[PDB]
């Protein structure tokens, strides 16, 4: 008849590989974060009113403060270092492009990382935002209008991390 | 109501900075607050009535004086860049009735005042995928590598202030973030229907007010004094 | 006595309810003014109670008032992008000829995109650095910080005519917009 | 891989 | 904020259905999820799960902490139910269409509250069973979520392919459609 929900997110920020590890849980329920551990706080902070009796128990069991700090190294880091450092970011999956017409549209497809260098020497064109498929894989679509016999277009430029040598596809 | 002066005032560590308040709702109670983007009111100095100061949260540093009941002033002895925040004078008949706010001033204490800049305004007209995709023709404005924080961005259509299809950035961004007392950089949309760009009698101009240098104030160095001037940027509507 | 005015930052899609909850520690307090402050503007009162009252609904705004528990909240329901500011808490006593204010709560109303559309645009130089445009995204989506110096993005932006906007530039030569927007 | 724990809410 | 984000932990639950699910994410992608009746840890990328182990019984711990905590918060807050919303969802291919050609055929939902759906692919109006794998409940910065699924189809003369999608808070299903050559 009616519904009720309940989120934990436990949350692991790593800027410049491992040299600063940012930790932060959220307890949600039904939308609404109610308390919150930030590990630039140091403890359990209280989000909405929902949250205060939760963030002033926590705080008052040593041990759960002890445990919940010791998550920036025991999951955060631990994590990062090893099972993310041997899969995800060793991943390097090579763009898929070709450019196609109906205006001439250039469709890159099936890379990782997100990071991605699309051109054409030519402005007027509009770009899709990265599209993220759910299966490791984005795909980006640059698309310009175009008119006949203008001409062979130089390429498609395409920069990519996995890619030593940009594709350079011609029309 | 109430009213504070001045609206705007930059000035140098070491100053002598006099915020003044004239309130005209016949009430005794007169406050000084501050509110710096880390977020809140900070109460200084407050008065229940004339010939009265008394020293808020955040004393040190500031001095208040209420000679009348309409004027209560707040001065800045020896000025800090601490003190650069935006400060509200209110007003209230009691304690516990509402409180009357002034419409803020903001103020900018920098610790060398040669390290001030105009910014460098340009307007950027739509692009062409836009256009012909949305049918709508999106201006955008930037004001670039000024300081201090001090800037006021309008937009004007045909010798009137715009408001429909503006949005500014809520607060300017560093040129430089790790370097420090960096230049700062705003920039602002104003989009219009694409007939609305397309018509060659329509005037776009993307006007940013700084403030600076003040009128007793000189300069003496060696580019141009940056006193507190306007630098607007135009555009026409576009038929091609 | 202090405030407390928890929901810092509070995040809502128009038309949903939204509410702010603050506690004192003064238990003689009698006066509990509620201000609003919109962006570039000063705080204005919206609304208020006082202790010999438990709920008051006026002008589309609801206080409550729990004196045994010494919390009282504001709630505004059925949010419109007008409600979007800095709001504010306060208690008074009648020992203290000044009121306690709480840290306050950046209220953020988004906008509901009925057909969004999002795309990336170069505008024209317009003769010295080279601006792009990402547009027509929907609420949801996120700019994310452009991590690469010398390239500048600005945060989101909603205007209306309603659509959401960020710009990105930069001056470096080495500069595509297909993918300036690192989302 | 490592794991963050959930904690039990107040209870009254 | 930073150069990677990893979610570690995500736990859901709901209270009527007695349904949840425990996932681990990276950077935006679906690292895993723990199947709870079979009680296995199904990996998004096979390769994956051959260098890294992860119990599911840790999955399943902090999936019996948030029922309980559902119980709890649910007297806390005084049993605010959960408000439908409304989702959005796109039809897109994986790889650039060519006629005749193998591709697989995207139905991006967003903004799913509760995690509760139907995604069903239907080809000219004809239910469609096979070919059609759905991702777990991703999670958004708002704690909506997002879920997609994928159908591998051969692309020609006009097939007239739609993704509907049922939802609380959809009175009417949402039928988007899709077609090239
Ligand atoms: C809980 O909700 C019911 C139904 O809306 C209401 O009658 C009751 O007063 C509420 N209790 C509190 C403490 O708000
Ligand atoms: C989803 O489909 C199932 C059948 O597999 C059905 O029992 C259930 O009621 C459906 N739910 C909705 C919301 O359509």
């Amino acid at each position: 008849e009616r519904h009720f929900v309940v989120q934990f997110k436990g949350e692991c920020y790593y800027t410049n590989g491992t040299q600063r590890i940012r930790l932060v849980t959220r307890y949600i329920y039904n939308r609404e974060e109610y308390v919150r551990y930030d590990s630039d706080v140091g403890e359990y902070r209280a989000v909405t009113e929902l949250g205060r009796p939760d963030a002033e128990y926590w705080n008052s069991q040593p041990e759960i403060l002890e445990r919940t700090r010791a998550e920036v190294d025991t999951a955060c880091r631990h994590n990062y270092e090893g099972p993310e450092t041997s899969t995800s970011l060793r991943r390097l999956e090579q763009p898929n492009v070709a450019i196609s017409l109906s205006t001439l549209v250039c469709s890159v497809t099936d890379f990782y990382p997100a990071k991605i260098k699309v051109r054409w020497e030519t402005v007027g064109v509009s770009s899709t935002q990265l599209i993220r498929n759910g299966d490791w894989t984005f795909q980006v679509l640059v698309m310009l209008e175009m008119t006949p016999h203008q001409g062979e277009v130089y390429t498609c430029h395409v920069e990519h991390p996995s890619l030593k040598s940009p594709i350079t596809v011609e029309w | 109501a109430v009213t504070q002066s001045p609206r705007n005032k930059v000035a140098v560590t070491g100053g002598k900075v006099t915020l003044s308040c004239n309130q005209t709702n016949n009430h005794n109670n007169m406050y000084w607050y501050r509110q710096d983007t880390g977020h809140g009111l900070r109460l200084i100095h407050y008065s229940y009535g004339a010939g009265s100061t008394e020293k808020g949260d955040i004393p040190d540093g500031y001095k208040a004086s209420r000679p009348s009941q309409e004027n209560f002033s707040l001065i800045l002895e020896l000025a800090t860049p601490s003190q650069t925040s935006v400060y509200f004078c209110a007003s209230g008949g009691q304690s516990n009735e509402r409180l009357f706010f002034g419409h803020g001033t903001k103020l900018s204490v920098l610790e060398d005042l040669n390290k001030v800049f105009p910014p460098e305004v340009a307007v950027f007209e739509p692009s062409e995928a836009e256009i012909s995709h949305t049918q709508k023709a999106t201006l955008v404005c930037l004001a670039t590598g000024f300081f201090p924080d001090h800037v006021e961005l309008s937009w004007w259509v045909n010798g009137k202030e715009v408001h429909s299809g503006v949005c500014t950035d809520p607060q300017p961004l560093k040129e430089q973030p790790a370097l420090n007392d960096s230049r700062y950089a705003l920039s602002s949309r104003l989009r219009v229907s694409a007939t609305f760009w397309q018509n060659p009698r329509n005037h776009f101009r993307c006007q940013v007010q700084f403030y600076g240098l003040s009128e007793n104030d000189e300069w003496t160095q060696d580019r141009a004094k940056p006193v507190t001037q306007i630098v607007s940027a135009e555009a026409w509507g576009r038929a091609d | 006595e202090q405030v407390e005015q928890l929901p810092s930052i509070l995040r809502v899609q128009e038309g949903s309810s939204a509410s702010i909850n603050c506690t004192y520690e003064n238990s003689a307090s009698n006066y509990f003014p509620w201000y609003k402050q919109e962006p570039g503007e000063n705080p204005k009162l919206i609304i208020d109670i006082r202790s010999n009252m438990e709920r008051k609904q006026t002008q589309g705004l609801i206080v409550l008032l729990d004196k045994k528990a010494k919390r009282f909240s504001l709630h505004i329901t059925d949010t419109q992008p007008g409600d979007s500011a800095m709001y504010f808490c306060a208690a008074s006593d009648d020992n203290n000829n000044r009121i306690f204010f709480g840290d306050g709560t950046q209220l953020v109303v988004k906008p509901n995109i009925q057909n969004p559309d999002p795309a990336v645009y170069q505008l024209r130089d317009s003769k010295d650095k080279s601006v792009c445009l990402f547009t027509d995204f929907d609420s949801q989506t996120n700019v994310s910080q452009s991590k690469d110096s010398d390239v500048y993005i600005t945060d989101k932006c909603v205007l209306d005519m309603k659509s959401n906007s960020a710009v990105a530039w930069s001056n470096k030569s080495d500069f595509a917009c297909a993918n300036a927007f690192n989302n | 891989e490592g794991r963050v724990r959930v904690n039990s809410a107040y209870q009254s | 904020e930073a150069d990677h984000v990893g979610f570690y932990g995500t736990t859901v639950y709901q209270s009527p259905g007695d349904i949840g699910q425990y996932t681990h994410e990276f950077d935006g992608d679906e690292l895993f999820y723990v199947d709870l009746d079979k009680k296995k840890t199904v990996w998004r990328l096979p390769e994956f799960g051959q260098l890294i182990l992860f119990e599911p019984q840790g999955g399943l711990q902090n999936i019996a902490a948030e029922k309980h905590n559902l119980g709890i918060l649910t007297k806390r807050s005084n049993f605010t139910p959960a408000t439908n919303e409304a989702p959005q969802a796109t039809v897109f291919p994986k790889s650039p269409v060519l006629l005749g050609q193998p591709n697989t055929l995207i139905c991006f939902v967003d903004n799913i509250f509760p995690p509760v759906i139907n995604i069903t692919w239907l080809r000219n109006s004809k239910s469609v069973t096979d070919g059609v794998y759905e991702t777990s409940f991703l999670v958004n910065r708002d704690h909506s979520f997002h879920k997609l699924s994928y159908l591998t189809f051969i692309p020609s003369d006009d097939d007239i392919y739609d993704c509907k999608v049922e939802h609380w808070g959809l009175e009417e299903p949402v039928l988007k459609h899709w077609t090239s050559g």
